[PDB]
């Protein structure tokens, strides 16, 4: 059934699983028309499909052309997401296909279950975890490949860079969600923390800066502070 | 007019015959039911006074044989049986009628309720849902599970309703996942109607039989089947006009007949609110929507 704090460690066992987050699939800017009505303009989106054990991110870029001439786009977006995840599973060798897919929003359950009827042995699960994957588009290199795309495209990343050489997947997911939660709560502050020091750079083949172990402890402390701060500015505490 | 005699009534029991019912005391001089209308299926059903658990009964059609009821003290129930000796049977019925030991099927002449509840129900189709080919009548009780329930345990004693499952490969064409899940017309019209049921009459007959088993025996899987067959129609954007009009009449009479006090266990709130207020057919069931809103506004 549902994934929560009681069965956390299940994410870092040796049963292949993927998180699917659809919160950046259908993205729009809202604007006024010349007549003073309101209209939307779609912008490129992405499906966020992540193996939390290995860090492998299957970023499926959703080009605005997929919405042309379609109605009820917020509903279509869930089914398009399910279509693309199903296509991804079918493209993988049998021994790489996931045993479970965990959707971050319950409205993905039926779309994905229907698209995966051919895979009765793959469990489709919700989660009670408050995951901040919507902030993926605050990672500059992910945002850049999404916005530059002129056609549908899948791009593969490791969202943990080389962290697993030094830390466990549990710790790496701990760090990833702390970074993303900060970027979601105060993007400007979080990005200043990550980059305020020009001597620490992001390698061409990485997403995040090349912090030493000691520097990651400082960074992680600053991100907690930020999350606590904003929580204070928010509720006045 | 046909007759179902009883050998005797050795245990106190409430007896149902279609939508009617009456109490018989232990060893009361009761010898059956006369004046049963020819042309319809019928159900004769039982609830023992000392164990209201297990309602049970028999679907039959008097045109198919001479049937009687006899209590079995070993199996502890009233059993339907067929008498092949037509002269024996006629002699027995005549004696019991002359001694006025039978209740009369109490049909009001204005009253089309039973016809309206069984319009599409055929004995031949009942016998395919309830498999026991050596008898011309069919036993049903409160506890019998459906073939679908058994997939989610004795197969000889199951209700073989047509399996309807909205998240199944049968219901969903590859490449039309969203379309077929949000508009079930393909599943209704091509898979179920053209493919399995052959026509809407057989579909309605199974629907009507499922409701009646839900109502008379509190059979849970029958209630699930009734609602699934309603929902499949209401969730289809393309339904023949004559089927919608007939469905509205079918449902109206089912809702009209349902005991007011059982509405809480026989009506699925989700299905009915979806069907009447959100579905493609939300404006097509005028009679049913009116009786539901005036009789069970709580549920909605
Ligand atoms: C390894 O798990 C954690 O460090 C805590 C999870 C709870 C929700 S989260 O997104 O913060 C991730």
């Amino acid at each position: 059934g549902a994934m929560n704090s009681s069965n956390y460690a299940e994410l870092f066992n040796n049963d292949i699983k993927l998180f699917v987050d659809d919160t950046n699939v259908y993205r729009v800017t809202v604007h006024k028309t010349f007549e003073g009505n309101v209209a939307t303009k779609a912008i490129n989106g992405c499906i966020f499909t992540l193996n939390p054990k290995t860090g492998h991110l299957f970023l499926k870029i959703i080009h605005t052309s997929v919405w042309a001439g379609q109605k009820r786009l917020s509903q279509l977006a869930k089914w398009k997401t399910a279509e693309e995840v199903s296509a991804l599973v079918r493209s993988l060798p049998k021994e790489e296909q996931p045993k479970q897919i965990i959707v971050t929003r319950k409205a993905m359950l039926d779309p994905l279950e229907v698209h995966m009827l051919d895979f009765p042995n793959i469990a489709i699960r919700p989660t009670e975890l408050r995951l901040p994957f919507s902030a993926a588009m605050s990672i500059d290199k992910l945002s850049d490949v999404v916005m530059k795309a002129t056609e549908p495209q899948m791009v593969l990343f490791n969202i943990y860079d080389d962290w697993l050489d030094r830390i466990s997947s549990y710790t790496a997911f701990s760090r990833l969600t702390l970074l993303l939660r900060a970027l979601k709560t105060n993007e400007e502050s979080a990005k200043m923390i990550l980059l305020s020091d020009p001597t620490i750079t992001i390698k061409s083949y990485h997403l995040w800066p090349s912090f030493t172990d000691e520097q990651w402890i400082t960074i992680e402390s600053q991100m907690r502070d930020l999350i606590l701060t904003e929580y204070g500015r928010k509720y006045n505490v | 007019m046909n007759t179902v005699p009883f050998t005797s009534a050795p245990i106190e029991v409430t007896i149902g015959i279609d939508q009617y019912s009456f109490n018989v005391k232990e060893n009361q001089p009761f010898h059956g039911i006369k004046d049963i209308p020819i042309g319809h299926v019928h159900v004769i059903h039982f609830q023992h006074a000392d164990n209201s658990s297990m309602r049970y009964g028999y679907w039959f059609d008097c045109r198919m044989g001479n049937f009687y009821i006899q209590y079995d003290p070993k199996d502890g129930l009233y059993k339907m049986m067929e008498e092949r000796d037509g002269a024996k049977f006629e002699n027995i019925v005549h004696n019991f009628k002359e001694r006025q030991m039978m209740v009369s099927y109490p049909k009001i002449d204005e009253d089309d309720t039973w016809y309206n509840l069984t319009e599409f129900v055929q004995m031949d189709k009942i016998r395919k849902i309830v498999r026991k080919d050596e008898n011309q009548f069919s036993y049903v009780d409160s506890s019998m599970t459906t073939v679908q329930e058994n997939e989610l345990s004795d197969p000889a004693h199951s209700l073989n309703y047509t399996v309807i499952n909205f998240k199944s490969r049968e219901a969903i064409r590859p490449g039309h996942e969203m379309e077929d899940f949000l508009d079930k017309s393909y599943y209704l019209n091509t898979v179920m109607l053209q493919g399995i049921f052959k026509n809407s009459s057989n579909y309605f007959g199974e629907l009507q039989f499922a409701f009646l088993n839900a109502m008379f025996f509190g059979n849970y899987g029958s209630s699930l089947q009734w609602h699934a067959m309603i929902e499949l129609i209401c969730s289809s954007a393309t339904v023949p006009k004559h089927m919608l009009d007939k469905l509205d009449e079918i449902l109206y009479y089912q809702i009209k007949t349902l005991p007011e006090q059982y509405s809480d266990i026989l009506l699925n709130e989700r299905v009915w609110n979806i069907c009447l207020y959100s579905s493609f057919q939300k404006n097509s069931l005028h009679n049913t929507e009116k009786i539901m809103e005036n009789k069970y506004p709580e549920l909605l």
